[PDB]
C-alpha cells in the first residue's frame, strides 16, 4: 500500500542544460536542487549518478 | 382637387432621462485573510547528501 507519494519538480542547472542536453543529448540521472531553503539531492532508482 | 395638408406633427415632450442597464459587474469589497502556512518536511540525511 502507498503511504505517501512526494511528487516535485526540480529545475535543470545551467551546466546540465548546455553541456549535457544541448550538446550530448543526454541528461543526468540525479537532481541536485534547493527546495524550501535546503539543497536536496535525489538519485534515480536509488543508484549512482548516470 | 382637395389635396391633403401637412401632417399633424409629432407632439414631442422634452425632459431628462437616466438609462439603466442590467448589472453584471460583481459586487467587490476589501477582505482580509489570516492564516498559517504549516510546512513539515521529512528529510533523510544520507552519508554525503540530504
Amino acid at each position: 500500500q502507498f503511504m505517501g507519494i512526494f511528487e516535485d519538480r526540480a529545475p535543470v542547472p545551467f551546466e546540465e542544460v548546455i553541456d549535457k542536453i544541448n550538446a550530448k543529448g543526454v541528461c543526468r540521472s540525479t537532481a541536485k536542487y534547493v527546495r524550501n531553503n535546503m539543497e536536496t539531492t535525489a538519485f534515480h532508482r536509488d543508484d549512482h549518478e548516470t | 382637387r382637395r389635396c391633403p395638408t401637412r401632417p399633424e406633427g409629432q407632439n414631442y415632450t422634452e425632459g431628462i432621462a437616466v438609462v439603466f442597464k442590467e448589472n453584471i459587474a460583481p459586487y467587490k469589497f476589501k477582505a482580509t485573510m489570516y492564516y498559517k502556512d504549516v510546512t513539515v518536511s521529512q528529510v533523510w540525511f544520507g552519508h554525503r547528501y540530504s
